[PDB]
């Protein structure tokens, strides 16, 4: 079985049953069965949210270059005021999140449509609703379960890159790649920061500290700026 | 049996003559633990091969460019074109990434011998790795292992140990004199009694710090000498 | 056999290497009586865990002060928070004794009567307050990720790291007080001064630690 460190022995709890199992659990966070059952769903949810966000941020930059994703919340203007938009989001997510959660707490107890009795998801697994949520499957499901986790772990690490790049460069994903491609030797973080016993040098936060939005002033801090290289 | 580091000394029981360059020399008994001896032998191989490349670099560079001082070649302003004043940070980026791969590969071979003896990409490409620290194959492109490997391992460790002492001579001579290893010899031969450690020692000719592209790197000599 | 604090000296009898961080150190035999030893075990863990949070709090806020982020020095934070935020000191202190009082008294009676806080008396919660071991109250509230209920060997190793890191933090907090008292500056200001001049800027030249110096 391919492993994260060739030649290494995987944790005893990491046999190889779960998709994406490359024997990586150095801290032993998944040695408890009931804990592993939660973290597995959490990894899937994080993966799918990140994959859509990384796709959306890149597309938004191409279709709407003038708008920096980090500044979108304040810039995007709609007739449905911030509160009206949030109310709708809150109720819709409360329902879907509770429905998905109850599946994890009692599998098979939330596969039935609550308005139409004729529609019920077939018996399935937590994290893999299927049924109406899976109209087409282009290939072996097991193989795609590996593709989903691998493309998700990469996206989750990309978003974090988009965030730190935004705070260190003030630019969207593409605008950074171009800066780096213009001068790779002088655009890497090593060429932007340096700590030695004598002194410490860190790139400045390029994100305004506060934003003014509909007369509120929203706090907008950089992430662990004090611990920045 | 074999020759030892001194006349009358009894070799440690753990040093029986298996490893090349075994003069039964372990005054501080650091090889008594088998696990430690294995790691220390790898460490000794690493320090030997790196030091032999270092002695050869300082000497070759000194002959080709006698105007460039080895102790201060790392300064980017002294980098050869087109690398002069190149972003040192960007340069360290390449070294960290490349070295980290090769060093973790070699490391995993220590943790599990013969566990990383295959190309992780182009499967089928494999190094023989007869002994730990001796990969061979692509690493031995001329086939010199297919002979008296043990006698060649002796020449390697012996030349390496001598090069490790020499390199530290170059460093200390550079710190006390301010010149490279062939320039120091010339100064000695120029006036052996006039120029020697008796007078050279007592002075650190190295600044306290240098500004590299905006960063102050603190510098120290190996002894409290006038700095 | 087990490494001891003073190599060559036999470990005390009341110390059999069973407890985490057992290096046979009890020169004044203060833990000779067992029940007393159990109490001191929870005491060292509670002192140590607070010191670890303390040390990590001072180090981060000290870094933020070293850089230009406007974080007050640890010895000045108490006044800054109350002043800038117009917080009433008496209210905050009494609220703390209310919350800590509840948590401490429940931990106290668990020590006096192990498992006695899992009867459901507290909002019907039972298993989250039973306690795994003295000074180790696992469950789903205090050990939310199950590290104690998965891989017994990993649990033992984690206990060793916790006690050693807690004893280091307890030593570090005594250092933060002694250094402030002797120098009047912050901890990362002291580290910068030493790093700048390690042979001329240390305790021997502070004019306080060695009076005859
Ligand atoms: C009759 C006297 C009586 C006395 C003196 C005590 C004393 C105590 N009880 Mg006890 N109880 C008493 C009766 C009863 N208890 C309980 C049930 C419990 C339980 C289940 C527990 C205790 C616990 C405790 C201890 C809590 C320790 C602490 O610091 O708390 C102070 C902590 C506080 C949080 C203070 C409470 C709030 C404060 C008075 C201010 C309130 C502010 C609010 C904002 C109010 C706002 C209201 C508005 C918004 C509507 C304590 C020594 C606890 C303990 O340690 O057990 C080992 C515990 O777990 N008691 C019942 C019902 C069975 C009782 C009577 O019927
Ligand atoms: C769900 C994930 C999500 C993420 C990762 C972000 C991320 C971001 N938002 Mg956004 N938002 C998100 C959802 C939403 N935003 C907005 C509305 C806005 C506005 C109006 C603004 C942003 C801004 C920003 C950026 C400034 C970061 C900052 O300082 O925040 C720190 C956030 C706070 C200090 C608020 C409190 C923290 C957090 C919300 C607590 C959550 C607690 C839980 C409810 C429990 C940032 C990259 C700002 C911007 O444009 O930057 C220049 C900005 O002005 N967002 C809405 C309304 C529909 C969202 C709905 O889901
Ligand atoms: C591999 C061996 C190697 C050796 C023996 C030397 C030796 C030398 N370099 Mg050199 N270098 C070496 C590699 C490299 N150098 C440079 C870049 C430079 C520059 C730019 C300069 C030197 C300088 C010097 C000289 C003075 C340095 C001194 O006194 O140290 C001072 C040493 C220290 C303060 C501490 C360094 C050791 C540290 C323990 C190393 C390990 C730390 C880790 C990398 C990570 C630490 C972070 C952790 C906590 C996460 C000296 C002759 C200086 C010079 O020429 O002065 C005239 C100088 O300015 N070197 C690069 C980057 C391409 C190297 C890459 O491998
Ligand atoms: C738990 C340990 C603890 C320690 C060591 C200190 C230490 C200190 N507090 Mg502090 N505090 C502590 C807890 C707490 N404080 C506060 C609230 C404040 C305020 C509001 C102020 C301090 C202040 C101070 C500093 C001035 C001297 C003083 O009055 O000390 C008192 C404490 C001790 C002498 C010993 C404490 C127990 C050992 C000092 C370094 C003052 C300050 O920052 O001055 C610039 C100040 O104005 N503290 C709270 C919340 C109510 C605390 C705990 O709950
Ligand atoms: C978590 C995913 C996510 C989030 C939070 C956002 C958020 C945002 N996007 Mg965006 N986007 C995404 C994914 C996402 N996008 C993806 C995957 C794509 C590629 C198709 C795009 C392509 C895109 C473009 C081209 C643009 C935005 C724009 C915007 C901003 C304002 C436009 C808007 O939302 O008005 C309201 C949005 C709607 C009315 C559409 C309703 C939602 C559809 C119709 C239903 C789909 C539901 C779906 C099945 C649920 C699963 C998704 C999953 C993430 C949970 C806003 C901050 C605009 C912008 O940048 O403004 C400056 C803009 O130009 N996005
Ligand atoms: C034998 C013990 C010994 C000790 C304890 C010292 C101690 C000292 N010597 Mg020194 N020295 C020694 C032997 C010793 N020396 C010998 C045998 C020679 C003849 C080569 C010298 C020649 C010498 C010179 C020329 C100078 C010193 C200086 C110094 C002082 C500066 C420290 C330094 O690193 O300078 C130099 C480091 C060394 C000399 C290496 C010491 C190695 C010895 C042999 C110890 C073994 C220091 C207190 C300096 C001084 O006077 O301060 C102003 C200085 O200029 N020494
Ligand atoms: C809400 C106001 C606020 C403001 C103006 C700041 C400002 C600052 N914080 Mg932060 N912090 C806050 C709240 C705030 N913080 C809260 C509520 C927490 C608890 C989670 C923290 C935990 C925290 C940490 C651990 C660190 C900072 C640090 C810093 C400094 C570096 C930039 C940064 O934000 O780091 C980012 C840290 C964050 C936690 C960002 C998240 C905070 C958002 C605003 C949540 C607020 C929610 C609420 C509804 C509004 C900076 C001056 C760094 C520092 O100390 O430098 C030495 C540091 O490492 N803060
Ligand atoms: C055996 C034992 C045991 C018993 O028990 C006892 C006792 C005695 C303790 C012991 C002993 C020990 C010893 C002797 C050791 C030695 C060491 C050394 C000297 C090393 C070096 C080592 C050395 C080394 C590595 C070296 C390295 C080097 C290099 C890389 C190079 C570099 C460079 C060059 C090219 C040039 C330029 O311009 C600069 C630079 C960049 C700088
Ligand atoms: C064992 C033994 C045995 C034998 O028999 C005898 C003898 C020897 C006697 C013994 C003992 C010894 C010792 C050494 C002890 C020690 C102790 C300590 C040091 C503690 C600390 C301890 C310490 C600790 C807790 C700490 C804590 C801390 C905290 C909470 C916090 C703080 C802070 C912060 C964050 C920040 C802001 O600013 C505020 C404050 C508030 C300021
Ligand atoms: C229980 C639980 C359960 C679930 O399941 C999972 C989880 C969540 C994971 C868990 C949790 C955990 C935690 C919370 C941890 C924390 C820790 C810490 C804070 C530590 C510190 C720790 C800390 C420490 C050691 C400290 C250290 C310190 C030191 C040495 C110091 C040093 C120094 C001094 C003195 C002075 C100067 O001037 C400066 C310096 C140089 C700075
Ligand atoms: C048990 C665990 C904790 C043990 C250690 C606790 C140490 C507490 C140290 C407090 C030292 C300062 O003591 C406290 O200082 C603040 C400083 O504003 C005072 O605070 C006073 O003014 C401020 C406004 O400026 C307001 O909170 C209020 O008007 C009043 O309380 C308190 O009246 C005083 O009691
Ligand atoms: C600043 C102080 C405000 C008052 C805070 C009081 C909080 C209640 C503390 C009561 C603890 C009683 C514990 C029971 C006695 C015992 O365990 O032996």
């Amino acid at each position: 079985r391919p492993l994260w460190l060739p030649g290494s022995t995987p944790p005893a709890h990491l046999k190889g049953d779960l998709p994406g199992d490359f024997g990586f659990d150095p801290l032993g966070l998944g040695a408890n069965a009931e804990s592993l059952k939660w973290f597995k769903e959490s990894e899937l949810v994080h993966s799918r949210w990140a994959m859509a966000a990384v796709a959306g941020i890149l597309v938004q930059e191409i279709v709407r270059p003038d708008v920096f994703w980090y500044n979108a919340g304040k810039e995007v203007e709609s007739p449905l005021g911030p509160l009206g938009l949030l109310a709708v989001e809150f109720f819709l997510m409360h329902w879907v999140e509770v429905r998905r959660w109850q599946d994890l707490r009692k599998p098979g107890s939330v596969d039935q449509d609550p308005i139409f009795s004729q529609y019920k998801l077939p018996p399935h697994e937590v994290g893999y609703p299927g049924g109406v949520f899976a109209p087409f499957i282009p290939g072996d499901l097991a193989e795609l379960k590996v593709k989903e986790i691998k493309n998700g772990r990469l996206a989750m690490l990309a978003f974090v890159g988009f965030v730190m790049a935004a705070q260190v460069t003030g630019k969207g994903p593409i605008a950074a790649l171009q800066e780096h491609l213009a001068d790779p030797w002088g655009t890497t973080i090593f060429s932007k920061a340096a700590v030695v016993p004598g002194q410490a040098v860190a790139p400045p936060c390029k994100i305004p500290a506060s934003v003014s939005y509909k007369g509120i002033e929203i706090p907008t801090p950089c992430f662990l700026q004090g611990l920045w290289p | 049996d074999r020759k030892l580091w001194a006349p009358g000394v009894v070799a440690p029981e753990y040093l029986k003559g298996d490893l090349a360059g075994d003069y039964g020399w372990d005054p501080l008994g650091l090889g008594a633990d088998p696990t430690a001896l294995k790691w220390y032998r790898q460490s000794e191989l690493q320090h030997a091969r790196w030091a032999m490349l270092g002695v050869a670099g300082v000497l070759v560079q000194e002959i080709v460019k006698p105007d460039v001082y080895f102790y201060e070649a790392g300064l980017p302003q002294n980098l050869p074109e087109p690398f002069t004043n190149i972003n040192m940070g960007g340069l360290l980026a390449w070294e960290f990434i490349l070295m980290h791969w090769v060093e973790v590969r070699r490391w995993q071979d220590y943790k599990n011998f013969g566990s990383v003896n295959e190309d992780p990409i182009f499967k089928g490409n494999k190094v023989p790795n007869p002994e730990m620290g001796y990969p061979g194959g692509i690493f031995d492109p001329f086939g010199f292992s297919k002979g008296n490997l043990k006698e060649l391992q002796t020449k390697e460790i012996k030349n390496g140990r001598l090069a490790m002492i020499a390199y530290m001579a170059f460093i200390l001579q550079a710190q006390a004199t301010g010149k490279g290893p062939l320039a120091a010899l010339s100064a000695h031969l120029s006036n052996p009694f006039g120029n020697n450690i008796l007078k050279n020692i007592g002075t650190c000719t190295v600044p306290h710090s240098v500004d590299v592209q905006g960063l102050t790197i603190p510098l120290t000599c190996l002894w409290p000498g006038s700095q | 056999v087990r490494p001891v604090w003073f190599p060559g000296n036999p470990p005390p009898a009341h110390l059999d290497g069973s407890l985490a961080g057992d290096y046979g150190f009890d020169p004044l035999f203060l833990g000779q009586e067992p029940q007393t030893l159990k109490w001191y075990v929870q005491a060292e863990l509670v002192h140590g865990r607070f010191a670890m949070l303390g040390a990590a709090g001072i180090i981060l806020t000290s870094i933020g002060a070293k850089v230009g982020l406007g974080f007050p020095e640890w010895y000045d934070a108490g006044k800054v928070v109350v002043e800038k935020n117009n917080i009433d000191f008496p209210t905050l202190m009494v609220i703390q004794f209310y919350l800590m009082g509840w948590a401490e008294t429940k931990r106290w009676y668990d020590f006096k009567n192990p498992g006695s806080q899992a009867d459901g008396s507290f909002l019907g919660f039972t298993e989250e307050f039973k306690g795994l071991e003295n000074g180790y109250p696992g469950g789903r509230f205090f050990d939310p990720m199950g590290l104690s209920r998965g891989d017994a060997a990993k649990y033992q190793e984690y206990k060793q790291k916790e006690v050693k890191n807690g004893r280091l933090a307890m030593i570090a907090c005594l250092g933060f007080a002694a250094q402030y008292a002797a120098t009047g500056k912050g901890p990362l200001d002291n580290l910068a001064d030493h790093l700048a001049d390690p042979n001329h800027v240390n305790f021997a030249t502070n004019g306080v630690s060695i009076p005859i110096a």
